[PDB]
């Protein structure tokens, strides 16, 4: 390259052809030579005809050359038109990346990936740099993407969105090499977003919390705090800035530097809101309403309501359950109607992904068993129906009581252990598999050796399944 | 004896692994409850249906400068963090 | 210990109220509510296997028919004077409860104890020989005789 | 046209941080071109970062003959499209006759510099007198004329770098012969058009430059780390 | 030789998995495969990939 540039320079007519010199030093990777012998003297530039060499440096993966060009000046939105995007997505976009994209759309759909599938269907036939960053990031370019990312305004949003896209494209099982490098680049950009937001929080907290909540004119149609959730970027939320934001949103008006027993004690004694024991930093009637509007104490009120509901259901179910419904059964029906309205309101504000969480599924299931208990309970004078309704209410009380575990996941002390509890299902299933194998292999052998031709189905399963099951608690089959 | 005390060992190993991920997953789950409780503008729960009627009342009747200001604030620490990368 | 007691109390109440409601009918004595809802599922943690659910090994010599003497009430009878509760809903209920408390929930407490012993051992000697100062100072603060004569001093 | 390599980027960012930390004015050309553009950018960045604690002062001094759109009021105007820079908070444009006349702004500028150099403000550790430092890093006639008009006056405190066009020929040599053979080895591509009848005057300019070399200091190439701007000034 | 580290690497594992599934692509969920095993004339439907 240096020999060809020395012969290309000393013809003494093409010295004015500095464009040919720059193109020659672009086809080879001479960065230092072009920087020292083209841009140093500042005698000649226009900052507008540098677009063909720009497009060539972009399509042929020249990141140091585009860095040296942008250091001396070019505006990217002036550079980009829709035709350049159609040339990039129609010709320079690979077909194997398209195949992995369509397999990922078939197997792993999401709102951001639906959005990028819609826009790639757009540009294979108002935010220029973000779309060029997307084109850079789906190709696993890994070095041009940094160069354009340093030029963006909404930087953390772009980093989190790129991390989401690459984590979703890394789950495709064919072409494992590309999935590996996309996984590497996804880890790189989630680390980059975390390490930028820690500085943006560690200088000015208020403007960092201004940054967290902006949608940036429908970047991907979402928010910076939502993109970490949708990618399950749980390290971005585990950092103390977002935790401080969430805790200050959780307590609300109450300052965090008061002890919480004072808060629940002020909840118990309602006219003690007007006393110097709690700080409302973050007139008196405003103190009253700002207390009864906080999320912490409305949750702490709803759990007391729920425990009182469980005690009322227990009293009705065990001690006062007659042929006609008495007064506490009617009060119970009113409370279940209030819970039913709250759950159907949460379903209407949530949609179809409401059935994603299993807790909402068993809440709907419990409400359905409750109304089944009502319609079995109202057909009076049939003792079979009036007993079956109470059996349905007992099997429903089991569900409503086991909801309390999910209710108390918010605590600082019980919470992480309850979250840990769901990581144990595979060991329980391994135990149950081996114990079921030993159970059957012992029970059938003992039943066949002892007795002769049992014809009753109930005393097959009481002697094959049930007694070797009890032999796990130390019964020693007699 | 064997099959129960093996379950104890597998529980102990699983508790040994997931504890450094435990706080991360818990304070990730904290976001969902904070957002689902702050999404509602309601009264205390036993009167919520009345406030629900208030929404039924609703159903009976019915580029920016500081944005670029805080983005231009963000770019300063972006450049500072790029210096902090290339300095070390 | 508090996490274990919280989960065990939840499973205890959810089993005891369901079993008392399925078996019997309108207990009016407060003592035989808490002996049958709280106390017997509590004993089922030490491997007792609550007896009143089998419908073949249930005799009427331990009943009362009305709250008159000590013993619990009967399960509510048929028109044929037979027990009404289904075995196919109370046998697997006792099986699921007995699995979920006597095995999973205790052997989880063993694992959490083992992990906590694994952490605090390098802090253990530091905290112990920090506590050594207080007893040395509270015993050296006194100029006394042996204890049975201290009142004289 | 202006090339801004990242060492100069770090130097001038550190400089404007120093000018905020000390509460200083910065006098500049004040146009929308290259170096003055980037100085205005860093002024805007230090304004948008802290928003208070002595918003810094940048006076641009322009010629009024180069400005594209000029609107006479008493009533604020709008300036869209030399071109004036957007981010200098004060602008002074010298008056003259016709338009195409450079170097008109230098006389009033250097007279103002001498007046602050004789102006005494007691609350400083210089014995009053408001200390003044002049920089130059680029090339051309105007840099040499400004440095010599400053050094002919007392106390310019001239600081130069070892990077640029005229910065190299001032940095490297520390009579006429060495001026010639360093000027041709570092800048042939401007002297290709220039007659010797004013190059002898340039040798006179640099002869007045190298008279008081204690009033001239340089930022060298090994001295390229942090805090090198405080160590020069 | 029982060189189990040579077989634990993802190349030989990818080879063995692609030999194990056979005609079915690995990027389909296995419940679809056993559900197509249960309903025999559901082999002719776009739920499994025979790539
Ligand atoms: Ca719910």
């Amino acid at each position: 390259s240096y020999a060809l540039y020395k012969a290309f320079s000393t013809n003494e007519q093409d010295k004015d052809n500095w464009n040919g010199q720059l193109k020659l030093l672009l086809e080879w990777n001479q960065l230092d030579l072009a920087s020292d012998e083209i841009f140093t003297n500042d005698r000649r530039w226009e900052s507008a005809d540098l677009q063909e060499v720009m497009f060539t440096a972009l399509i042929k993966d020249r990141p140091k050359f585009v860095r040296l060009f942008l250091e001396n000046g070019l505006n990217l939105q002036k550079f980009l038109t829709n035709e350049v995007l159609t040339e990039l997505f129609s010709t320079h976009f690979s077909t194997l990346v398209y195949r992995n994209l369509q397999i990922a759309k078939n197997s792993y759909n999401d709102a951001l990936l639906t959005f990028v599938w819609k826009l790639v269907a757009n540009f294979r036939r108002r935010h220029p740099l973000q779309a060029l960053f997307i084109w850079a990031i789906l190709q696993n370019k890994k070095e041009l993407s940094k160069v354009i990312w340093e030029q963006t305004k909404g930087c953390t949003l772009a980093a989190l969105g790129a991390s989401k896209l690459l984590k979703t494209l890394a789950k495709v099982k064919n072409d494992i090499n590309a999935a590996g490098e996309s996984e590497e680049l996804a880890n790189e950009y989630e680390t980059r977003a975390v390490e930028l937001f820690t500085e943006c929080y560690s200088n000015d907290e208020d403007l960092a919390e201004q940054l967290l909540v902006y949608s940036c004119e429908a970047w991907g149609g979402s928010n910076c705090l939502e993109l970490a959730v949708e990618a399950t970027d749980q390290h971005f939320i585990a950092q103390p800035g977002v935790q401080n934001f969430l805790s200050k949103q959780w307590y609300g008006e109450i300052s965090r530097d008061t002890k919480n027993w004072k808060i629940i004690l002020c909840l118990f004694i309602i006219p003690l809101v007007g006393c110097g024991l709690v700080s409302f930093r973050k007139k008196l009637l405003w103190y009253y309403v700002a207390f009864f509007t906080s999320p912490f104490v409305v949750f702490s009120w709803n759990v007391v309501f729920y425990i009182a509901f469980l005690l009322l259901f227990a009293y009705v179910l065990l001690m006062d359950f007659h042929s006609v419904p008495h007064t506490p059964e009617l009060i119970l029906y009113a409370l279940v109607f209030v819970l039913f309205c709250d759950e159907v309101r949460q379903w209407y504000m949530n949609g179809v992904n409401y059935f994603t969480d299993l807790w909402n599924v068993m809440d709907t299931l419990g409400l359905f068993y409750f109304i089944a208990g009502i319609v079995f309970r109202l057909h009076s004078s049939n003792k079979s129906s009036l007993y079956s309704g109470r059996v349905i209410f007992c099997l429903d009380y089991i569900i409503f009581t086991l909801r309390l575990i999910h209710i108390f996941t918010v605590s600082r002390n019980l919470g992480p252990k309850i979250i840990m509890l769901q990581r144990m299902l595979i060991d329980v299933f391994f135990f149950l598999f081996l114990f079921a194998v030993w159970m059957v292999a012992f029970g059938v052998a003992r039943q066949g050796i002892l007795r002769q031709n049992e014809q009753r189905w109930r005393w097959i399963f009481r002697s094959v399944i049930y007694e070797p099951y009890l032999a796990m608690f130390g019964q020693v089959p007699s | 004896i064997l099959l129960v005390n093996l379950l104890v060992a597998m529980f102990g190993y699983t508790v040994g692994i997931v504890q450094e991920n435990n706080d991360q997953v818990w304070k990730f789950q904290r976001y969902f409850l904070v957002q689902e409780y702050c999404n509602r503008l309601n009264i205390p729960f036993p009167f919520v249906v009345f406030a629900y009627f208030y929404m039924v009342v609703k159903k009976c009747f019915k580029f920016r400068n500081e944005d670029n200001e805080t983005l231009a604030w963000e770019g300063v620490m972006k450049e500072n963090y790029l210096v902090k990368i290339n300095t070390k | 210990v508090f996490f274990f007691l919280f989960l065990f109390a939840v499973w205890m109440v959810a089993f005891g109220v369901a079993r008392q409601g399925i078996l019997r009918q309108n207990e009016q004595r407060w003592r035989w509510i808490f002996r049958s809802v709280i106390y017997e599922p509590y004993l089922a943690m030490f491997g007792q296997v609550p007896s009143d659910v089998d419908s073949t090994t249930y005799d009427f010599s331990h009943c009362t028919f009305s709250g008159n003497e000590s013993k619990p009430l009967c399960v509510e009878l048929d028109e044929h004077n037979l027990p009404r509760f289904p075995e196919w809903i109370t046998i697997p209920l006792v099986c699921i409860y007995m699995l979920s408390t006597n095995i999973l929930l205790v052997n989880l407490l063993v694992a959490m104890f083992g992990y906590t012993v694994g952490i605090v051992q390098e802090n253990n000697d530091q905290v112990w020989k920090f506590q050594r100062y207080f007893l040395v100072q509270e015993y050296c603060n006194r100029l006394n005789i042996p204890f049975p004569f201290v009142v004289f001093a | 046209n202006f090339a801004l390599k990242p060492r100069m980027r770090k130097i001038f960012s550190r400089l404007i941080y120093i000018a905020q930390s000390k509460g200083a004015w910065i006098l500049t050309g004040g146009t929308h071109y290259g170096l003055m553009k980037y100085i205005g950018e860093v002024v805007r960045d230090n304004t948008i970062s802290r928003n208070s604690e002595e918003n810094i002062v940048a006076i641009g001094i322009a010629a009024w003959g180069m400005v594209s759109n000029r609107d006479t009021l008493i009533d604020e105007g709008h300036f869209s499209a030399y071109i004036l820079d957007n981010n200098h908070t004060h602008l002074l444009l010298v008056d003259n006759g016709c338009h195409g006349h450079p170097t008109v702004e230098a006389k009033l500028r250097n007279q103002l510099e001498k007046y602050i150099s004789e102006r005494t403000s007691q609350d400083s550790n210089y014995g009053g007198k408001i200390p003044i430092v002049c920089f130059a890093q680029g090339g051309g006639r105007e840099t040499l004329k400004a440095i010599n008009t400053s050094v002919k006056s007392k106390i310019p405190c001239v600081v130069v770098e070892g990077s640029g066009q005229i910065a190299d020929v001032i940095a490297s040599l520390v009579t006429s012969s060495m001026v010639k053979e360093k000027l041709v080895r570092f800048l042939p591509r401007t002297v290709s058009r220039l007659p010797e009848e004013e190059i002898e005057s340039w040798i006179k300019w640099l002869k007045e430059i190298l008279e008081s070399s204690h009033l001239l200091t340089v930022i060298k190439m090994e001295e390229a780390g942090d805090e090198i701007v405080s160590n020069a000034i």
